[PDB]
């Protein structure tokens, strides 16, 4: 019930593969280059794991705790809150991973870290353990 | 004398329950078939920005602050709605072992139905909460209560500390306490009403409450009702259990450090899910140890363990004089409805005037109460106390037959519910036609009632169940746990 | 009325206690006079790498793991020895008004020393505990000791619960619990023994202690010896002494989070070194509101407050009825030796059987007894309690005198002790040889009992000191403070 | 008593007017120069403030306290060991401002920069909270 979703069984080893299926799609495009695929999916996947994580609040289906966490996005209320656990580490060891793969891809350009990053930047930000309840001026 | 292993929990016989942890490659495909399915149901709220018809709220004179979030209506709609036609399906029979169903369908992809005229008929039935074959309108059992609703009506029209109370309401109150073996016993008038209306007659404001994790609908409830703190530990995990009891002593409430005023636990006997008996002996065993008190939950186990079945006392041969309070309920052995407490008579006198339901809530209708006293009778010695070996029988027979058959079951081995293990959401959305096509209907068990990897499927035996009832079943269920290649155990 | 502030401290009269917050040149140039004296430290221990002579542990058949830290006699060797000329002086007749001097010097810079033959007389002295001036051999409130001494002799050879226990022990321990007023009161053979070995009697393992900063070497021992958890608050800081008080209920031991078994407060009445009094009636309405004990100690307070000077309680006109347990001692305003405790009759006789000194500690010496007990009488009614509004005289022409002089007091203004602040330590070590050649003996307080920037001399006023007995040595004073520009104050 | 030593008066006008009287005395050399008197002015009160903190243990007196801090170096004892005080931080916040003049002066050169680093490096390496009481293999 999206606290026990991500501390689940095999759910890492589904994430992997996941991404591992977009890699491929998107390895198999004509008219691109192989720089600007590492480009692309360290951009898709920093887009998904904050609009997944940081934007949707509440539960898709309906909680029986009178709606508690309806004002919660789904980062916050994982293990009821609990920040250092072993599910939330898991989720940011992974993007510095895809941003090192896309760091060693591309061959270091400037304009692949200038738009590298910034999705890197704005994923972790939000992982901030002190931002817990901190909304900027919306949402 | 089995086990004494660490905690004094002393056992005579062996236990033996099951579960199976589910394999690498099974769990990885079931979020693939949850993944596809979030997918579209984006698609389908981003389709509905224009206009499978939909409720409409009023345009009248409203348009207020809307009632419904959409987000929270989610599952219901993409995951549910699909496939919805079973675990409703309309039944116009006595649900023993042959059933007979009205057939519905939808052309509107199951958001409005149709019956068409059709009585789906003979059809053996294993979701019916009828373990000792009570649902019948035949025999002389049943046959008294006629003789009682032609005589006194059906419902009083007061209330217990009102005018309302019968002469059989003051014999079935004795009755039971006779049955259960303990000093007195209340009825009331639906086994979820009296949980959500007695535990917070209990506990107050300074009280800790130790809950399963998986108890009921009936036991959350009552503990957010009595404001109280409420933690829960895992599923017959006692070193778990011990864990939370040793630190709710040498601490007390998380703001003050005062001790706390008192503490219990709620546990049920079998519980419906994951159908398994809890490791109760430890649980006696550790509550003299930390000066706990206990709430047992009967509602599965009483007609069902023990011999001459009597709850899981007597199936662990043990006494009701140290657990301090009993709940079980009639409409799930019995064929009947509403549920007791049973306690000690200092008890029951509390709860005979702190009650928020012998005060305020209607009582028992008069027939009902007779269906409950009879069933007892046959018991207490006519389908009687034979049926409980006969069950049981059953029970060992159908648990080691799907296991050999390559199937994967959970519980304690004696249970007599039988969860199996579907993974795949497809596979909960065929298999409920699929079964219906060989004339069974069965009970599938959807998503957010379970965890993500469990969308299991659940068996309830029945003592009515005879062997060619059971074989038959057997049969069917050969060909379709081949049919969706759900046959995840290695052994 | 005076004051009833905030916390129901209810004032009689006005407090008028200074103390003036030492000046920012003065204090800068202290520590370069202890940073040039650190610096020769290191610079003579360094010299000592071969061989003022020192006392040279035993070569004989020693050297083991060595006695002494080397570091920890640091201060004691290079910043005492080089002026420990003052504050040990011998004396050689009746420390009253005037005081006859053995002179010594040193040719070994203060390393050893040497009586020439001189006895420098008629010096007046201010640093003897002599405030009703109890010090005399002549009149008749010690001749009748002298009775005593050729009756009885000069101690006994046993103990309290033992054999030794005359009728004037039991005649003076009623005779102080009518002087305090209080039920039953208990003598003891010294007054520092006393703190030492009745409040490990007291309180036990699970108490809690609050004592002010600075109560004495007694109270902080006592406090060692009861393996109980001591807490420091703010010298008369009612709002540090509540915030620690309110903390120590709402929390309980750090380990564990139980209640405390008792708790008590150790303050004294007049706090020598910047003679103070404490404020009183701000500590009897915060205990009530709090539940604690509270442990007083009149050691200077005592004959020295109040009319017919009777402590602090007749200073501010309270109740004895409301401090749990006073103490005080015989030696600073009677001429004698020891000290008492006086509390209810169901305390006193606890601790006439859980004393640690009257079950193990021989008792008083029967003559001086005696001079406790005709003290007494001049008291209570002859040199008799017409001294008293002497020195109170004495005190508030002494005190108001020296402020408008342009030197700097401390405490109290109706206090008898005269804290003088010196800064410096080479006006600690001149200014003892200063008033010493103006034929005063004073007492100076060093370093390390004191702050860094306190370094003060103290005065001891007396009833025995007269008018111009105390003029003289306030044209004394006059020189020496121009002298040495220790004229600090700005008023 | 060693504990409000450094909670007292004027001891922080006192400790800057200390070293205010070291620059002025080492700036009076006929044969040095006006870089290196800098130089060798942040390598002396690094030097000082090593040695009378954290070398020497104890106290120059006896404490009646029997004894416990005989085991216990001048900076752990401060203020009965609470670290996050109003004084130990102005001991930390004055060798910066220490290095920052001596980087001013001497113009950034590169021994300049290697010289007077190592002895605020080595200054402020013990004044790590979480390095209490270990004790690199002796003292």
């Amino acid at each position: 019930p999206n606290t026990r979703v991500m501390n689940s069984r095999g759910i890492w080893l589904s994430y992997v593969l996941a991404i591992g299926l977009l890699h491929i799609v998107l390895l198999s495009i004509p008219f691109v280059s192989v720089p600007v695929v590492w480009t692309l999916t360290n951009l898709i996947h920093n887009m998904g794991m904050y609009i997944f994580l940081h934007t949707v609040k509440g539960t898709p289906f309906e909680t029986p705790d009178q709606g508690k966490a309806r004002l919660l996005t789904h980062w916050e209320q994982m293990d009821y809150g609990v920040q250092f656990t072993a599910s939330r580490k898991f989720l940011t060891i992974t993007p510095i991973v895809l941003y090192f793969l896309t760091s060693f891809y591309t061959k270091y350009d400037q304009i692949h870290f200038v738009l590298n990053t910034v999705s890197l930047m704005s994923v972790l930000i939000p992982k901030l353990p002190q931002l817990h309840g901190v909304r900027i001026f919306g949402i | 004398i089995h086990h004494v292993t660490q905690n004094g929990g002393l056992y005579k016989r062996p236990f033996n329950e099951a579960f199976e942890e589910t394999p690498m490659l099974v769990a990885v495909l079931t979020y693939v078939g949850y993944g596809v399915l979030t997918l579209f149901g984006y698609l389908r709220d981003f389709l509905r920005y224009w206009r499978c018809h939909h409720a409409t709220e009023r345009e009248e004179q409203k348009d207020f602050v809307s009632l419904y979030q959409d987000f929270e209506n989610f599952y219901t709609r993409n995951l549910y709605m699909r496939i919805r036609d079973n675990w409703n399906r309309p039944i116009c029979s006595v649900p023993g072992a042959r059933v007979d169903i009205m057939e519905r369908q939808s052309h509107d992809y199951n958001w409005s139905f149709k019956y068409t005229g059709n009585i789906i008929k003979g059809v053996i039935n294993m979701g019916s909460y009828n373990y000792l074959g009570f649902a019948r309108n035949t025999g002389s059992c049943q046959e008294a209560a006629a003789k009682v609703l032609e005589e006194y009506g059906a419902g009083v029209c007061s209330t217990r500390q009102e005018i309302g109370n019968l002469d059989k309401h003051e014999e079935l109150e004795e009755l039971v306490a006779r049955f259960l073996g303990v000093e007195a016993a209340m009825a009331y008038g639906m086994g979820f009403a009296t949980n959500s209306m007695n535990i917070p007659a209990l506990v107050g404001k300074g009280c800790l409450i130790l809950s399963d994790e998986l108890n009921h609908a009936s036991l959350v409830l009552g503990a957010r009702l009595s404001g109280a703190t409420i933690r829960i530990f895992k599923h017959n995990n006692m070193q778990s259990l011990e864990k939370l009891l040793k630190d709710a002593i040498v601490y007390g409430q998380p703001r003050t450090r005062r001790p706390w005023k008192k503490i219990l636990i709620l546990v049920e006997g079998i519980y419906s899910m994951e159908g398994s008996i809890v490791r109760l002996p430890e649980v006696i065993a550790l509550k003299k140890k930390y000066k706990a008190y206990l709430y047992l939950d009967e509602a599965h186990s009483i007609g069902a363990l023990g011999p001459t079945g009597r709850g899981v006392v007597e199936y662990f041969g043990l006494d009701p004089e140290d657990v301090d309070v009993m709940m079980g309920t009639f409409t799930k052995s019995f064929g009947a409805s509403g549920g007791y407490i049973g306690g000690k008579k200092e008890l029951i006198d509390y709860l005979r005037t702190h009650s928020h339901s012998a005060v305020y809530a209607t009582s028992l209708s008069p027939p009902v109460v007779e269906q409950i006293i009879t069933s007892m009778k046959c018991i207490m010695g006519s389908l009687g106390k034979e049926c409980v070996q006969q069950l049981a029988e059953n029970t060992r027979y159908f648990r080691r037959r799907l296991k050999e058959m390559g199937f994967i079951i959970y519980g304690n081995e004696d249970s007599p519910v039988v969860p199996l293990m579907l993974y795949m959401p497809a596979k909960i959305g065929a298999f409920g036609r699929e079964m219906l096509k060989r004339n069974i209907g069965v009970v599938v068990v959807g998503f957010p009632a379970t965890p993500i990897i469990e969308s299991r499927a659940r068996f309830c035996l029945s003592a009515a169940h005879t062997k060619e009832i059971l074989d038959t079943a057997l049969k069917e269920i050969d060909e379709v746990g081949d049919l969706l290649q759900l046959k995840y155990s290695r052994h």
